[PDB]
């Protein structure tokens, strides 16, 4: 037999967004691989949040962040008013198949 | 591609000529610019003097002052990552990230090859 065993990951805050116009947070799976953070090739769903505000969700922030299961998280300074971002992080879900 | 059509080098028209000259692909638009592109890494722009101070991009402002006017946006001095990211342009349906700073360096010029050649008689 073979059954899927799946679990969440921990929190990954690999950058601190920079003040200015081009600044922000760019937490990408390729950057995660380069920095040595373990990146699962296959996944089901991922969760992004603000690291300094661990309660209020993303939509309650109202800031322009794009966060997707294929790429990761991106917040650009120039797209928000004031032209800044918060310090975000994210976590992923890894599932393997274990013999029964 | 010239205006959406592939062309066979060289392609020449009034004011413009593009060629496979030498080791590169060169696009010269007379009184405008000279663009050399080795096709793998290098790419070099020559501009007319008349575009002094009226340009903006990774190539800089072309005003003649190197150290004071490139990286100062809204009076704030900024960094190569910031400067190269300000001059960004996504595709219509593309959201490219921003590359993160690379960690510290190593290696250096141990055998002196860079110092032996660059400082050598050749130059
Ligand atoms: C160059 O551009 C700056 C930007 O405003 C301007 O203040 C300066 O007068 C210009 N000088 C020349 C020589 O073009
Ligand atoms: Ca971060
Ligand atoms: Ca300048």
């Amino acid at each position: 037999c073979v059954r899927e065993v799946c679990r969440w990951s921990s929190w990954y805050n690999g950058h601190r967004p920079e003040p200015g116009l081009g600044g922000g947070d760019f937490e990408t799976f390729e950057n995660l691989r380069q920095r040595g953070y373990q990146v699962c090739p296959v996944l089901a769903d991922i969760e992004c949040r603000a690291a300094q505000l661990p309660d209020m969700p993303l939509e309650e922030l109202g800031q322009q962040v794009d966060c997707d299961r294929m790429r990761g998280l991106m917040c650009a300074n120039s797209q928000q008013s004031p032209p800044l971002c918060h310090d975000y992080e994210l976590r992923v879900l890894c599932c393997e198949y274990v013999p029964c | 591609l010239i205006n959406g059509q592939r062309e066979e080098l060289p392609y020449s028209r009034t004011g413009l000529l593009v060629e496979q000259s030498g080791d590169y692909i060169k696009v010269s638009i007379r009184l405008v610019l000279t663009f050399l592109w080795n096709g793998e890494d290098s790419a070099l722009l020559e501009l007319d003097p008349k575009y002094a101070n009226q340009t903006c991009g990774l190539c800089g402002d072309f005003n003649g002052l190197p150290a004071f006017n490139e990286f100062y946006a809204h009076n704030a001095r900024l960094t190569p990552l910031q400067f190269g990211n300000l001059q960004k342009l996504d595709g219509p349906t593309e959201q490219c990230p921003d590359p993160l700073p690379l960690p510290a360096g190593n290696c250096t010029d141990e055998e002196g090859i860079c110092h032996r050649t660059l400082l050598g008689p050749a130059f």
